[PDB]
RNA sequence: GCCAACGACCAUACCACGCUGAAUACAUCGGUUCUCGUCCGAUCACCGAAAUUAAGCAGCGUCGCGGGCGGUUAGUACUUAGAUGGGGGACCGCUUGGGAACACCGCGUGUUGUUGGCCU
RNA sequence: CAUCUAGUAGCUGGUUCCUUCCGAAGUUUCCCUCAGGAUAGCUGGUGCAUAUAAAUAAUCUUAUCUGGUAAAGCGAAUGAUUAGAGGCCUUAGGGUCGAAACGAUCUUAACCUAUUCUCAAACUUUAAAUGGGUAAGAACCUUAACUUUCUUGAUAUGAAGAUCAAGGUUAUGAUAUAAAUGUCCCAGUGGGCCACUUUUGGUAAGCAGAACUGGCGCUGUGGGAUGAACCAAA
RNA sequence: AAGUAAGCGCGGGUCAACGGCGGGAGUAACUAUGACUCUCUUAAGGUAGCCAAAUGCCUCGUCAUCUAAUUAGUGACGCGC
RNA sequence: CAAAUAAUAACGGAGGUGUCCCAAGGCCAGCUCAGUGCGGACAGAAACCACACAUAGAGCAAAAGGGCAAAUGCUGACUUGAUCUCGGUGUUCAGUACACACAGGGACAGCAAAAGCUCGGCCUAUCGAUCCUUUUGGUUUAAAGAGUUUUUAACAAGAGGUGUCAGAAAAGUUACCAUAGGGAUAACUGGCUUGUGGCGGCCAAGCGUUCAUAGCGACGUCGCUUUUUGAUCCUUCGAUGUCGGCUCUUCCUAUCAUUGUGAAGCAAAAUUCACCAAGCGUUGGAUUGUUCACCCAUGCAAGGGAACGUGAGCUGGGUUUA
């Protein structure tokens, strides 16, 4: 609108302009105290998508967030998982990956092994003694809208079973109701382990049998039936707690110039000779007026 | 006759700058401040807790005390005709760090980086600063199209 | 018509935690004697000085502070708290409403 | 009741307006800032000729009311009765006050002797600086005689001294006769009433053809 | 019979003569206003100093016998 | 108001919205009472189009005199897939131009389904 | 050359259109048994797979708007300090230093940090 | 009439030897306070701590932060305000050639857009000069590894502290009237007045009120014939 | 805590006790004027008289008289500060 | 205002306060506001529904200002941190108090999945000593010969109130007057000042049968004049006799008349305009204390002022003691 409000136009930040952060949780999140000098506080970086879980834990300092450890579900097949990538059951997984790979490289995996038993219950883990407790992370959920069962606390208790010290309520786990509270493990212990996936299409040949061939594709593809869940994702357990490396890859060195395709703008010189022909290349057009 | 009370006369002290309006930037609260360091007070008005008053903005203290959202600044003010130390409590987003000494004392860091060298040497060591002298002889060459080139002193007639 | 709650959970410092409370007023519950400066007030005037004691007109305020009593429900024990200067203040009675229609 | 400016010879203070914090300045009895043939296009009247002022006046409404009148009367009696543009331009957005004290019946005390001074907004006056014009006319270059005896016969109703220059404008647009000659000679002038359209490089193209198109066409 | 109050006139002549008076530069400024849970056993802090030289060269060994704290404390 | 009689929140209207091929229930229901055929504008520059009729028992609804007859408001909001680009919270944007449908891309969607004719008026 | 999550600075990044887009991605998209929320599965929450020239960060294009930097305005305006300078006054000259601003013209149009990938 | 009675007085008047040295104040807060106190400042006295650097302290240069006044501005916002020019139009105030016409000129005024004149103690994108603050080193700069419950971290690496190590030439300029610190809270004072510059009220005033520095009060002498203040000089 | 004396409060009398004693419109054949009507009120609306008075501001009222000439005098007049 | 740190005055200018609030406090989540455009039966300039634009143009008990957009705005959710304590700091400042804000420590609690730091109101206002009275409070200390209960007291924290708001308990009149002082302060003279009156000079719209200036002269403009008249408070309050008239002298010119002149729309007469010009003259009465103006009259012709001229010159009518 007309060249006096863009004089009096002052932006939103980058990312409030594309919805990214909140800047008024940013604030809170990355609060530390100014007698904690320099000391980070580590939250705990769930972000879902439509087929990816990226699981992080990130670090407030002043040139960007500094990101010290990242478990994605795209990895989760080498894991013994191969479709639902998004699930309440895949989250789990890539919760309890994240933890178990920093905590090796922190070496603490001797010390807080974390909840194998997987029950769905409150868990909260005692510090070992001879010395203080373990990591610490604090669940950053962005603008996820945090009703009760979603699968941004669906890494909160995959972490914390690794042995993570996030701070809890179970309100917002599935399977503990709103009349009240009212805990129940066992919905928590189904939504784990994949129950309620197995349970639709197991209540999906009972009601129109051509929707296999819908929702639940590729798992007829790839042959998973529904009675595997319960032990896919438990199995899958024990692997993700003997092998947490990070996936790193080396492909050396092939980011920078490649190979082709610099993309060069318009430089300068020949915007003054495009605005050479289009002149008058026009007059002698309205030269063919006479 | 008033000043009397509080946050008078700050209608141009604690307004924003143009454009500079809304959310505050995230690095205000990731400044470290230990005890000892030299901070200015330039006070913010979108951040009504914790703000100084109106005859601390635009000095320079040094942070005595920090606690969990402020640091106690110790502060001059010339209070007629003498000068108390006053000690404010002042939140960290009115807060700044002074960049005056840290270039002193990036001389420090060149008082002993050419004082090192200079034990092959010897002297001039040269660690004083020296005030513009005055300038030298110097050969001025024209060769350059010589001169006239001529001025004369003619603006008036309209 | 400022509007007080008949039941507040607050801090008791006999129980050292946050109890329920009910609140109540506390008027003035006036003078006996012998009061000590009542019993001294009534000697100065007996008979034949004439009025010893200056005499307040000249008033200015309109109105109080209410010192809100606040018994506690276990162990029975009053604390006050005096509120701000108000004109009409009322306890418990008639939480008001959240965007009904304006009654004319 | 209209003293005059005879005695406001030092004049010291801030511009009080007539804003919505003195409320209840009057309507004004001097309104008309301009005159003659203001419909005139740029071509019409090539003359520019100003009365500037070469002191630090206060020229007052009244002033300057009395010297549009005898600018104008002269040159609708003499060079033609549609041949000028007359802009003044100085309009006095000033507030002169009064400190009124109304002493009638000789016994009241109570209003204002020297305690305490609100005042009443009676004046309104501009400010001149040096060389810096109080009025314009615009006319042909036939009758840039008949220009300066009316400009001369409205001196002697200011106060301070002025002079009368003929600018070498061509009109009321800021551009030299010989610049203002080239730049219409291409496209580059395009037309208003009083003024004209400058030099347009930028844009962004769409007017560039436009003139291209009726240059030709 | 209301005469003239409110000036600076002469407040600065009479406020330059004993000058105007920097406060003075101390080694020892005061702890007080400060935060306490920084103070209370960092007046422990000194007190568990009993000795700095003798006993305490004997530390950098007797921690470097389990190889000091040189992996873990990366966090 | 003080000239129709209402006030601050006194409750004048009673709306709803049916989304999504219950809607080609009651539009077209709705629309041979107006005879497929309708007006010029009636369709907005913004691509909805809507109408309004009286005599709600053109609806397959019996008079039944116990709730009296009533005169509605139909409005028909259109649009593409992706419209809801502005409608997420996280990481919004907006639409752009193409898609973004004109009134003449309704009236199109409007000669073709249910055969009406635009009506100059 | 890029893609994503988290960022910092917060328009050189915005706004209007226009035109491309390899690959990982990101989407739009499908569904409502479950957890969840609505007048409404649009939004939100959840299960997860059948087509692409809209988002998206862009690849950009624009004698684009804004914004940004430089030049010029201009040693201009103002101003420190000085005079037994001027003038009836208003105010103005000079000495001694300091030194702007609009506009105007030109230039470029996000820069980068950590962590995972892709390779036209 | 005599006594109480030398009643009281924030008020007028007077207050008695010389020389030497140092030398004010008319401002702050508060007071039934406005011809007066108490208070702080300004003064003096008396010391004391340090005499055959790198102790510091005060006007400039350097580094840095601060500022919205002069100027600038209104083709940036908010407030004004002057003129035309180009037009969306379907607002017309009705028209005009026509019953209204849309069959045409559009007439004007609305509304929109590129311009325009002139401006603001209680407007401002911009923004000086003179200013305000801070810094410019052993009280320092890099180390090493110890202490800590409070201290934080899962770190008895943080952060503060306590020690040993290693560091040419004390880190702009100019000055040092000796500076530092106590006590008598020590006396007088708490009517001021004049001037450049900036200012407010007032038509103005040898008028009223303020900011700044210099003066008279408290001060002779030279100059302006004359004169509190001007020029020169104490 | 009842019952309680005067006084007060409530009730009546009294103005040769202290004191007080109203507006606004509309109307009679030229105009003018208002005997008449409506209404607002009050404890009562200033009666008989008298008057620019030693009492009337406006004011040296207006008319007459007194003088050559009267801001004085006298007689009148009267919405009478 | 205020003169770019802060400070800063006048009976300077423009306003506000003495309250309101169980939410309008606390906190999470969702949400976007002013207005504008195209639409939708009744339905119009506005009713409602819905889309697109909207940099805050809205809203926030806020007087003004600052501030604020996945909020500090709007709506829901539970809620009581409008809690208990102990110091310290900022403002005002004497670096006193209250009071208001703040930044912490010690609890105990609210919201939230959690981070978060909630110690009333987004920030700048919304308020109060001693003595007294009065609650709450220890599960108390004392009453002095000793126990017991009542009573009283004391101590901690509030309230009751001082709006002249650092906080006496308070109506007039004096012309019958008194005292201490004051030129720190009015009444008259003197000084400065001139908004008010008038007297001049420029420009010339015009008037004058015709003619802009014989005589004028609008709108403007620049000066002179204090005496009326304000404004002022400098000199005088251990005192300058305060209005007029009478008397008497001198001076000014801003010229009424006369002398000498110039000009007219100057025939004579009568008059008008102007120049040199202060020498002589400028009167008698009625009414009023007046002072100007008016009235009768004479007069060739009837000008304006100065020492506030003039009370040890008088008078004493005005004014002004009892």
């Amino acid at each position: 609108k007309n060249k006096q409000y863009f004089k009096r136009y002052q932006v939103k930040f980058r990312r409030r302009r594309e919805g990214k952060t909140d800047y008024y949780a940013r604030k809170r999140l990355t609060f530390q105290d100014k007698n904690k000098y320099n000391t980070p506080k580590y939250r705990l970086i769930v972000r879902l998508s439509n087929k990816d879980i990226t699981v992080q834990i990130a670090y407030a300092r002043i040139e960007g967030d500094r990101v010290v450890c990242a478990a994605y579900s795209h990895e989760l097949p080498k894991y013994g998982i191969q479709v639902g990538l998004t699930n309440y059951a895949a989250a789990y997984c890539t919760g309890l990956l994240v933890a178990r790979r920093v905590l090796n490289k922190l070496g603490l995996d001797s010390l807080y092994a974390g909840c194998t038993e997987v029950t769905g219950e409150e868990f909260n883990v005692e510090p070992v003694d001879d010395g203080p407790g373990a990591f610490r992370c604090f669940l950053d959920v962005g603008l996820a809208r945090t009703t009760t069962g979603a699968r941004v606390f669906g890494a909160m208790k995959g972490a914390v079973d690794g042995g993570l010290n996030i701070p809890h309520s179970v309100k917002r786990f599935p399977g503990y109701s709103a009349e009240t509270k009212s805990f129940n493990a066992d919905v928590h212990r189904a939504h784990i382990f994949g129950q309620h996936v197995a349970d639709y299409m197991r209540s999906l040949e009972e009601e129109d049998e051509e929707s296999f061939k819908r929702q639940f594709s590729r798992y007829i593809k790839l042959g998973i039936r529904a009675d595997d869940l319960e032990d896919i994702y438990k199995k899958a357990h024990q692997a993700i707690r003997n092998d947490p490396t990070h996936k790193v890859t080396a492909k050396k060195s092939s980011a920078v110039t490649k190979k082709r395709w610099n993309a060069k703008k318009l430089t300068n010189e020949q915007r003054k000779t495009k605005i050479a022909a289009h002149k008058a290349a026009y007059v002698a057009k309205l030269q063919s007026e006479t | 006759t008033n000043s009397k009370g509080y946050r008078r006369g700050t209608r141009d002290m604690f307004s924003r700058p143009f454009r500079k309006h809304g959310v505050i930037p995230l690095s205000t609260y990731m400044r470290v401040f230990k005890i000892g360091d030299i901070v200015d007070i330039k006070g913010h008005g979108a951040v009504q807790k914790g703000l100084p008053y109106k005859a601390y903005h635009g000095k320079t203290g040094r942070i005595f005390n920090v606690t969990q959202h402020a640091v106690g600044v110790i502060v001059n003010k010339r209070v007629r005709g003498k000068i108390l130390a006053k000690r404010v409590n002042v939140r960290i987003e009115h807060i700044h760090h002074s960049k005056c000494r840290e270039d002193f004392l990036r001389r420090v860091k060149e008082n002993e980086r050419l004082l090192k060298e200079a034990k092959e040497k010897g002297q001039w060591v040269s660690l004083k600063r020296q005030p513009e002298q005055p300038k030298k002889a110097h050969f001025v060459k024209k060769l350059e199209e010589p001169i006239a080139l001529a001025p004369i002193p003619y603006e008036f007639i309209a | 018509m400022v509007n007080v709650p008949k039941q507040r959970r607050t801090f008791c410092k006999k129980c050292k935690v946050h109890k329920l409370h009910k609140v109540t007023q506390y008027k003035k519950s006036k003078e006996r004697k012998g009061a000590q400066g009542r019993r001294r007030y009534d000697r100065k005037q007996q008979g034949f000085g004439g009025q010893t004691k200056p005499i307040f007109r000249k008033k200015a305020k309109t109105t109080k502070k209410i010192v809100l009593r606040m018994e506690c429900t276990e162990c029975k024990y009053r604390k006050q708290t005096p509120l701000k200067r108000c004109k009409h203040f009322e306890l418990g009675g008639d939480k008001k409403r959240k965007g009904q229609m304006i009654q004319f | 009741g209209r003293r005059p400016a005879r005695c406001y010879r030092y004049c010291k203070n801030k511009p009080y307006p007539k804003s919505r914090f003195c409320r209840g300045v009057p309507d004004p009895k001097i309104r008309i800032f301009d005159l003659g043939r203001k419909k005139a296009t740029v071509e019409d009247f090539p003359l520019c000729v100003h009365l500037v002022s070469d002191e630090y006046e206060q020229l007052s409404s009244e002033a300057l009311e009395a010297g549009r009148i005898c600018c104008n009367k002269y040159l609708v009696k003499y060079c033609g009765k549609d041949q000028f543009h007359i802009r003044m331009r100085l309009h006095p957005f000033h507030v002169i006050r009064i400190n009124k004290m109304l002493s009638c019946a000789g016994a009241d005390r109570l209003q204002t002797g020297m305690r305490g001074a609100f005042g009443k907004p009676q004046g309104t006056v501009a400010r001149v600086r040096i060389g810096q014009p109080i009025m314009s006319v615009r006319s042909s270059d036939r009758y840039k005689a008949q220009v300066i005896e009316a400009l001369r016969r409205a001196k002697f109703k200011f106060p301070g001294r002025q002079k009368i220059y003929v600018s070498k404008k061509w009109g009321f647009t800021k551009y030299e006769r010989e610049r203002y000659e080239e730049l219409r000679d291409d496209n580059r002038l395009e037309p208003d009433g009083c003024n004209v359209k400058y030099r347009p490089e930028h844009g962004p193209i769409a007017a560039w053809e436009k003139a291209q198109r009726d240059v030709y066409a | 019979a209301k005469s003239k109050n409110h000036t600076n006139h002469n407040q600065n002549k009479k406020a330059h003569r004993n000058g105007i008076k920097r406060p003075l530069r101390k080694r020892h400024e005061s702890t007080l206003g400060m935060d306490v849970k920084f103070l209370i056993n960092q007046r422990y802090a000194r007190k568990g100093n009993l000795s700095r030289e003798e006993s305490v060269k004997r530390y950098n060994e007797r921690i470097a016998s389990q190889k000091g704290k040189p992996k873990p404390v990366t966090l | 108001v003080r000239s129709f009689g209402i006030r601050r929140n006194e409750k004048i209207a009673v709306h709803c919205t049916v989304r999504g091929a219950k809607a080609e229930e009651i539009l077209e229901r709705g629309l041979k009472v107006r005879e497929y055929e309708l007006r010029r504008e009636n369709f907005s520059s913004t691509g909805n189009f809507g109408f309004g009729i009286q005599e709600h028992i053109d609806l397959g609804i019996k008079y039944d005199p116990s709730i009296g007859i009533y005169g509605l408001d139909f409005y028909v909001v259109l649009g593409r897939p992706g419209y809801n680009v502005n409608h997420r919270k996280r990481k919004s944007g907006t639409v752009g131009f193409q898609h973004r449908l004109t009134k003449e891309d309704a009236m199109k969607w409007f000669q073709q389904k249910y055969d009406g004719i635009i009506l100059n008026t």
